[PDB]
């Protein structure tokens, strides 16, 4: 019912090594050679890879800049609510950006001041023009 | 098995259906009802039981009605003609037995038998046993055909046949109750020796083995699930086929490395393009914190915007430190994935040349129990016989087994050096023409009511005709001999005056050089008490070291036996024996193969007789003038002696019943 197991024997491989007399020595040349190429193919991109992990060389490690443990307010110093809003226009809607800046003000915080200054900080205008951009 | 369905199966009858034989000489029972036929099959079963039980005396008629036990010995007529069919088709008192009625008064009937080979020695027999003039005529100086036993003083060896295939429904295990013959098993352990003079180490030895018996098994897959059977409206051989499944091997080893090392590049290319998203982040990491660094140089205190710019640059060079880490978290795992593909890495080779250089000497041991070059067996019908094959370790004849033609020879009348040399059957008789073989002029004119031939397929073959038929052969039976078969290997005799080989072990091979010389010299028999080891040739390699000196050939032996028991521990041969098969003209080879062309089917052909024309225009239809047996003729049994001896026994039951008869079917 079905070739001894590790036998491969398909009806259509079966036709193309019959094909003719050397379609047999055709077809395991093209795979001979075959291999060749994507072996050739390897050792470039395996060179291509070892230039481009030798520029990473150092890693971004001598460019880390310290953790900010500032633990996190209630209100809202008139200092931190110009850096918000500098930070809406440079940042949009982003609003973890906007708290990492601020860094003393939760995710949600900028939600309360994006609604209850709103009008006072024009946050709409300001808003509009993130988007030119 | 065993009982009364140990005869039935010891003498190849299915013990509860009626044979086709059978039906066609009690077709009253096997049309009638269920019970008949049961009560008929044991009658079969239990006579064959007793021929069986005891085969060195014969077995009337009343000595089974009389061990016949009732509701069975009751009708004393299905007794009668179920013994006498047993008697007439030799399924009982054949061989050698004591006759309890001596033999009839006066013959009947005058039978020719060409060949005095086993196949005639065993119709010969029945033909007489039955009381007919049975006379045989042969070209050798020796009856047994290919069944040669060489003998010089204390040493043995069968150039002919020499295997038994097991006792296990075999004739012949009722002729070796007949006749002293020394039956040994065949220890079926065979060590291979590479060209060097080293054992192949099991490790390779059972990995090359299967392999071989798996390609096999492939090739029966290609023919029968498949139907790969012509190409280019040629048929398809088994080495055709064995080497389309080799090159479906090989090539799928070729297209697994390909979508491994394809595995490896498409991830070694994930890993080009994370390493240039890196190296680009890396640029504006290096750049930022450059930036954030002069704008911590701005001092204190500053305005709300350029406090904004410091606070700003170090979200987004924490932003872009967070991308590059994630990054090159993704460069750990696939890095190490790629390791892991240049670790598992699929097979390097389909065989090796160590590999299929004993992968060619399981095929020449194919080469060996055909007689042919796998390239002219036929894919679909080679192994058509194996459906038959009698149960048991096959054994060795060991006081030769030229001891049991002898035997079956005594008591016929044979004509030796007598070369028929054209065969006329006509209407009203027949007349066999033969000469002297010592003195060629010399002839002889033989008359008969019938010629039964037992000439070798090989001698039938020959063009131009070693035996003219007159008339000639139609059609349907010359075309039979071409298509079929017939084959060759060798035997060559090493007589020494030591054992210096494994005693223990019956056999043991020798690899080849290349592919076309996988058959040369490639197997050795000790399988005698002397010290005669016993050197095979076949395959490709038989036909062409037919065409080298004896010498030439027992050096090749001795050198190859050196290699592989020790330059100085081989002597010299003091007998040497080299066979010649396809040479010797009383046989032009050993055996029938199924030839690629060829079906189970012409070997049935080869057994129809023949019926010449009617004499007087528009005479009653003759009575069938020439019969065949012989190796050649039994589609079941092919290229075996037990398989001869049946088709004897078979055309004597024939004639007999054309000649004297057939009382038994009323």
């Amino acid at each position: 019912r079905k070739p001894p197991k590790g036998m491969f024997l398909s009806q259509e491989d079966v036709e193309a090594v019959s094909a003719n007399a050397t379609a047999a020595t055709t077809v395991l040349r093209q795979l001979d050679m075959e291999l060749v190429s994507v072996k050739r193919q390897i050792q470039n991109i395996k060179q291509t890879n070892s230039a481009l992990k030798e520029k990473l060389d150092g890693g971004i490690e001598p460019y880390r800049l310290p953790e900010v443990i500032q633990k996190c307010n209630a209100r809202w110093t008139t200092e931190e609510q110009l850096l918000a809003v500098q930070a809406i226009r440079k940042y949009g809607r982003d609003f973890q950006a906007i708290s990492d800046v601020i860094g003393n003000k939760s995710v949600v915080q900028v939600k309360n001041f994006f609604v209850n200054y709103r009008r006072r900080f024009n946050i709409d205008e300001v808003l509009q023009e993130w988007e030119a951009e | 098995p065993s009982g009364v369905e140990g005869a039935a199966f010891q003498s190849r009858l299915p013990h509860d259906r009626m044979t086709s034989q059978e039906a066609a000489c009690f077709p009253d029972i096997i049309s009638g009802p269920q019970q008949t036929q049961k009560v008929f099959l044991f009658i079969r079963n239990r006579t064959l039981q007793l021929w069986l039980d005891n085969p060195k005396i014969q077995l009337t008629f009343e000595a089974t009605l009389q061990q016949l036990e009732a509701p069975y010995n009751s009708d004393t007529v299905l007794v009668h003609r179920v013994h006498s069919y047993l008697e007439r088709h030799g399924l009982i008192n054949f061989g050698i037995y004591k006759r309890i009625k001596p033999l009839p008064t006066k013959k009947t009937g005058k039978v020719i038998i060409i060949g005095s080979g086993v196949s005639g020695l065993a119709a010969a027999r029945q033909l007489q046993s039955f009381g007919m003039d049975v006379t045989l005529l042969e070209a050798r100086d020796r009856v047994g055909g290919r069944v040669a036993t060489f003998r010089k003083g204390n040493y043995v060896a069968d150039l002919g046949a020499m295997v038994v295939t097991g006792l296990g429904g075999n004739p012949m295990a009722v002729v070796s109750k007949q006749v002293n013959m020394e039956l040994a098993k065949i220890k079926q352990k065979c060590p291979l020796y590479e060209a060097n003079g080293q054992a192949v180490p099991k490790e390779k030895d059972e990995m090359v083995e299967q392999e071989f018996n798996r390609l096999l098994e492939a090739t029966s897959y290609l023919s029968h699930q498949l139907d790969f059977n012509v190409l280019n409206n040629k048929p398809v051989s088994l080495g055709q086929a064995l080497e389309v499944v080799i090159q479906l091997q090989e090539k799928h080893v070729k297209d697994e490395q390909i979508e491994h090392w394809k595995k490896i590049v498409k991830t070694q290319e994930e890993l080009k393009e994370l390493l240039n998203k890196m190296v680009n982040l890396k640029e504006k990491i290096k750049e930022l914190h450059q930036q954030y660094k002069e704008a911590s140089e701005v001092k204190p205190p500053r305005d709300i915007t350029a406090e904004f710019l410091v606070k700003s640059k170090h979200r987004d060079l924490t932003a872009l430190c967070k991308e590059y880490d994630e990054l090159a978290e993704t460069q750990g795992k696939l890095e190490e994935k790629l390791q892991e593909l240049e670790a598992n890495p699929p097979s390097d080779v389909y065989l090796s040349s160590r590999d299929r250089q004993i992968l060619d000497w399981h095929f020449a041991n194919l080469e060996f129990a055909n007689a042919t070059p796998l390239s002219t067996l036929s894919l679909k019908h080679w192994d058509q016989d194996d459906d038959f094959e009698f149960t048991g370790s096959h054994l060795t004849v060991r006081n030769g087994y030229s001891c049991v033609p002898v035997a079956l020879a005594e008591g016929l009348d044979i004509k030796l050096n007598t070369a028929v040399r054209q065969v006329r059957y006509t209407a009203s008789g027949c007349e066999v023409i033969a000469v002297n073989t010592r003195s060629t002029s010399q002839t002889f004119i033989y008359k008969c009511d019938a010629v039964l031939c037992t000439l070798p397929l090989g001698v039938l073959k020959q063009q131009p005709p070693a035996v003219q038929f007159v008339p000639p052969l139609p059609e349907w039976k010359t075309s039979a001999v071409q298509r079929m078969g017939f084959g060759n290997l060798n035997k060559v005799v090493l007589c020494f005056d030591r054992v210096f080989w494994d005693p223990s072990v019956n056999l043991f091979g020798h690899v080849g050089s290349t592919t076309a010389s996988r058959g040369e010299l490639f197997l050795f028999w000790n399988l005698y008490k002397a010290p005669i080891l016993l050197a095979l040739v076949a395959g490709e390699a038989a036909g062409i070291m037919e065409n080298i000196s004896d010498d030439v050939i027992v050096g090749r032996c001795l050198a190859i036996l050196k290699g592989i028991f020790g330059s100085s521990a081989v002597p010299q041969p003091k007998e040497t024996v080299v066979s010649r098969w396809r040479a010797d003209p009383w046989a032009r080879g050993s055996y029938s193969y199924v030839a690629a062309g060829s079906s189970g089917n012409d070997y049935d052909l080869m057994a129809q007789p023949i019926t010449p024309g009617p004499s007087i225009p528009g005479a009653p239809q003759p009575i069938p003038r020439l019969f065949f047996a012989g190796e050649h003729t039994i589609r079941n049994y092919p290229a075996t002696v037990h398989g001869a001896l049946l088709s004897g026994l078979r055309e004597a039951g024939r004639i007999a019943d054309q000649f004297l008869g057939a009382m038994y079917t009323l």
